[PDB]
């Protein structure tokens, strides 16, 4: 049987001959279950015996599970030497940018690789034996005319070959909305059942005409569709069943599949948080090394078994709807967002956590959420959604007029809902007239990590602090910190460290250095604050009068 | 109707780039672009056994409704030998010293030219889909692909052949190629300049080649020149303005070997307020005057290096401004400048940033022939996601993305 579908043209990596992979025997059981599936398969006219000009080979195995056996051919040496293909369904798409459908049908192509025939000319490379009893007579010698199960190129040439039969279904059917994924085929439909399940009959008998075998009306599955972790209705979806499980102990392996389950959880559960249970993974790479749950992680976790409770179900998309994403700020830097249309429902939710680096503000994550959730958007809506966020205009306004980085903020609306976002501190642009003057500097040893902070004033206030297990970068940052504690509530202060100088005027609400946040915590009590900057061991003022203090 | 054989770089596989996220009115645009081109023969439809991808976007040069550019970054850089080497198109030292230089697009004329069979399928481009719905829509071209640095190596002989009787016919008008673009300097009024364009244009309109139809495509690379540092010049010096002239004048120093600074630093003895008035004496005058003598000096030393890469940094620096310097090698400025421009109504961060690296851009292809890798001062997502919005060249320069901040934002103001 010729088969009416056009081959792909396959061609072997340059420089690379086909497999020559001898046949290690198998039992007789065995043997004898190969040359009865391979004889059905031949009279399908899916293998043929070759000649002994043949040179090539592939080991083929036998095993079972019903009451059958399978075939097995273990095609990694040739996929080793088989050209690569375009790559395929690397990118699922997200229910969340579905749209509503009255009927979907989901339709298991059987047999599917098998009938979609093999390149003539790339079918030799496909030789495999089966061994004649103790090796006494020569071995049956086949090869494919299909896509044999297993070779790299089956599941990028069996979706090519469907989409070039699907395209003219499709053409006279564009009422019909069809996804392929692997061997299944997704039909949905706004018609009324009784004509959409016409069209369910004669899609099958298209495909019938080409070799393609589907269920019958009998055995194709019903609501929900289990897809890809996945439950698909036709007007509403959710992830597979979320199994947290309760631990007496709990390894590296262990914490991992949890974060992940979690994480998958978020896209639907609103406010599931992940920042203490990955802290836990910082560093550690050894899968079964136990790892105690710390104070906050088991608050965590409890707090994520509350919110998974009950289930929860998405919408799907509407496009003749704006889209709408909000945020809401958690704490410890952590953000939750939902895309909606109508309230009660939601598209999606969502989360952003990550810290850039060991410092930022409030301001900065929110803009970075906002751009995580556009990038998001275009992939799933190919648009971008209206934002309602808990900032005031001049609050942003004032951000990225200042910061040093280029951004593009959206429309949004200021929504009320605290916790608001706002600016705790803003450093004064010109030095304060009537402030004390603090010239502060800092100095450490490289090899005992002993150092000192201190500070020279124009008044002649002067202080130094004693410091162990520091470095020349964190006594900068304790003497900005000890003018702090000893100014009014306006306060010049004039540092060499460009370090110092770099985190502070990035001006930062949140930091995984405890130092910095005491320093935030000073900053924020401050009226008036004045950051100066001069160099180093060049005869200036009083920065050379301190620098000799802490040096000693 | 006879295509010129073209080849890889010896053992370089083609190009296997992702496809960037488009919005839907993108996809539409891209997809009646290219059912268009299809029926045109410039591009077809490939299978599975084509497994290379080149990204392509969708740009808008103002007209009445979108045109296609294609990032052949990748596979120019794996073609490279043969279109830098081989077919190399030579850079006139004289066109950025023209008063005036019009840049013309002459990518239309590549569609004529068939690509060599073998080749075709490194042009591999894939129209995406929203959410993944369907596959990707995927064709590869028949024809020279405009924004390929191959393309004009192949045309050129007959570039050469057409422009022929305009240089003979206008002896003192530099003409120069790169890629889809051609670079016409003249030092005639403006208003002279712009008829011997549009003669230009008509040779090539006679000649079956299209076009388009005191700013704009319309430069003037002779007042261009490196931009100077400068001190403020004030009547009262307080102690903080000193320490910002002290600090400035020792970062100066790193590129300005004469620079001193010891009769400014005098005058800050003894632990003083910042904001304490501190009048200067004749002995500072005089140390900041000779250091002003020398920052109208141009540092010398400085030269291209043809095998090394061209940097260039970007600095934002508030009130719709923004700084920029190219360089090979750190603090050996090969030029620096100056951007801005000031419409609060349809004007933002990225669409500044974006139209300084077009204007940095074209000033190094003036300049070097070669375009420079950006560091660009802005998130990675978001440039990605919006730079396509206010794109209006045919070419990609390299970029990667600053993630610290620089304190030398003022000292280049
Ligand atoms: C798994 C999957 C992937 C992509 N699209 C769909 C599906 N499956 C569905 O069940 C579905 C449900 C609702 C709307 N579209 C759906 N479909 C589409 C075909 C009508
Ligand atoms: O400027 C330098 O050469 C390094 C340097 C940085 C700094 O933050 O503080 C310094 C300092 O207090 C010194 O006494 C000497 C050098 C530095
Ligand atoms: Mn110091
Ligand atoms: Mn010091």
């Amino acid at each position: 049987p010729i088969s009416p579908i056009e081959t792909v043209p396959v061609k072997l990596k340059p420089g690379m001959d086909g497999p020559k992979v001898k046949q290690w025997p198998l039992t007789e059981e065995k043997i004898k279950a190969l040359v009865e599936i391979c004889t059905e398969m031949e009279k399908e006219g899916k293998i043929s015996k070759i000649g002994p000009e043949n040179p090539y080979n592939t080991p083929v195995f036998a095993i079972k599970k019903s009451t059958k056996w399978r075939k097995l051919v273990d095609f990694r040496e040739l996929n080793k030497r088989t050209q690569d293909f375009w790559e395929v369904q690397l990118g699922i798409p997200h229910p969340a940018g579905l749209k509503k459908k009255k009927s979907v049908t989901v339709l298991d192509v059987g047999d599917a690789y098998f009938s979609v025939p093999l390149d003539e000319d790339f079918r030799k490379y496909t030789a495999f034996t089966i061994p004649s009893i103790n090796n006494e007579t020569p071995g049956i010698r086949y090869q494919y005319n299909v896509l044999p199960q297993g070779w790299k190129g089956s599941p990028a040439i069996f979706q090519s070959s469907m989409t070039k039969i699907l395209e003219p279904f499709a053409a006279q059917n564009p009422d019909i909305v069809i996804y392929q994924y692997m061997d299944d085929l997704y039909v949905g439909s706004d018609l009324e059942i009784g004509q959409h399940r016409t069209k369910i009959e004669e899609l099958r008998q298209h495909l019938l005409r080409w070799g393609l075998t589907t269920p019958d009306k009998k055995h194709q599955k019903e609501p929900p569709f289990l897809w890809m972790g996945y439950e698909l209705h036709p007007d509403k979806w959710t992830v597979q069943p979320i199994v947290l499980p309760e631990k007496d102990s709990w390894t590296v392996n262990d914490i991992q599949k949890l974060v992940g389950k979690l994480n998958w959880a978020s896209q639907i559960y609103p406010g599931i948080k992940v920042r203490q249970l990955s802290k836990l993974l910082r560093g550690t790479k050894a899968l079964t090394e136990v790892i105690p749950l710390t104070e906050e992680a088991e608050l965590e976790l409890a707090e994520n078994r509350e919110i998974l409770k009950e289930p929860v179900h998405g919408v799907y998309y509407d496009p003749s709807k704006d889209l709408i994403a909000e945020i809401q700020k958690q704490g410890q830097g952590q953000w939750t967002y939902q895309i909606y249309q109508e309230p009660f429902k939601n598209l999606k939710t969502g989360k952003y956590a990550r810290m850039r680096g060991a410092h930022t503000n409030d301001v900065k994550q929110l803009t970075e959420a906002v751009q995580k959730i556009t990038t998001e958007s275009i992939v799933i809506w190919g648009k971008t959604p209206k934002f309602k966020l808990p900032i005031q205009k001049e609050t942003w306004e004032t951000w990225w007029t200042e910061y040093w980085q280029a951004t593009w903020i959206p429309e949004w609306e200021f929504v009320n809902t605290p916790p608001l976002v706002k600016l705790w501190y803003q450093l004064e642009k010109e030095p304060i007239v009537g402030a004390e003057t603090f010239y502060v500097d800092g100095a450490a040893n490289r090899e005992t990590k002993l150092g000192k902070a201190g500070y020279v004033t124009n008044k002649g206030r002067q202080k130094v602090v004693p410091l162990t297990n520091t470095t020349n970068q964190k006594t900068e940052l304790q003497a900005i910190y000890l003018a702090l504690q000893d100014s009014g509530l306006e306060v010049n202060i004039v540092t060499d460290s460009q370090y110092a100088l770099g985190i502070i005027q990035a001006q930062p609400d949140k930091s995984e250095s405890e130092l910095v946040n005491q320093i935030i915590e000073q900053l924020i009590k401050k009226e008036k604050v004045y950051l100066a900057w001069v160099p180093a061991h060049k005869g200036i003022g009083g920065n050379e009068q301190v620098d000799k203090l802490v040096s000693a | 109707i006879e295509t010129v054989p073209v080849k890889l770089k010896p053992g370089m596989d083609g190009p296997k780039v992702k496809q960037w996220p488009l919005t839907e009115e993108k996809i539409k645009a891209l997809v009646e672009i290219c059912t268009e081109m299809e029926k045109e023969g410039k591009i077809s439809k490939i299978g599975p056994e084509n497994p290379y991808n080149t990204p392509v976007f969708a740009i808008k040069k103002k007209d009445s409704t979108w045109r296609k550019l294609v990032d052949f970054r990748e596979l120019n850089k794996r073609t490279q030998d043969f279109w830098e080497v081989q077919l190399g198109i030579p850079h006139p030292a004289g066109l950025k010293k023209k008063k005036s230089v019009t840049v013309l697009d002459v990518g239309d004329a590549y569609f004529s030219v068939p690509l060599d069979e073998d080749f075709r399928k490194y042009t591999a481009f894939t129209i995406p889909s929203i959410n993944n719905e369907t596959p990707g829509i995927r064709y590869q071209y028949n024809v020279l692909p405009q924004g390929w640095k191959g393309s004009p190596a192949i045309f050129q002989s007959s570039m050469t052949k057409i422009l022929e009787p305009f240089k003979k016919q206008n002896p003192d008008i530099v003409i120069y190629q790169y890629m889809d673009d051609l670079y016409v300097g003249s030092d005639l009024e403006i208003g002279q300049h712009r008829t011997k364009i549009e003669e230009l244009r008509q040779h090539l309109l006679r000649w079956g080649l299209t076009t388009p139809d005191w700013m704009g495509y319309e430069l003037h690379p002779d007042k261009w020149t490196v931009q100077p540092i400068v001190l403020p010049e004030k009547d009262s010096w307080t102690v903080n303005d000193i320490q910002k002239l002290v600090g400035k004048l020792n970062w100066a120093s790193q590129i300005y070997p004469g620079i001193k600074v010891r009769q400014l630093s005098k005058l800050l003895r003894g632990t003083k307020a910042l904001t304490e008035v501190i009048p200067l004496t004749e002995e500072a005058e005089l140390e900041l005057a000779e250091n002003r003598e020398i920052l109208k000096e141009p540092v010398h030393g400085v030269y291209y290096d043809p095998s090394k890469d061209l940097i260039a940094e970007i600095q934002k620096q508030g009130q719709g401004q923004w700084t920029y310097q190219i360089y090979q090698e750190p603090f050996k400025n090969l030029k620096t400048g100056k951007y801005a421009r000031m419409r609060g109504a349809h004007t933002n961060d990225v669409k500044q940033l974006t139209e300084a690296v077009q204007k940095i851009t074209t000033e190094s292809i003036v300049i070097w022939g070669k375009t420079p890798k950006f560091k660009l001062p802005i998130q990675k997502e978001t440039w990605e996601t919006w730079w396509t919005e206010y794109w209006q060249a045919t070419w990609i320069p390299e970029w990667e993305f600053v993630n610290t901040p620089p304190l030398v934002k003022l000292w280049y103001q």
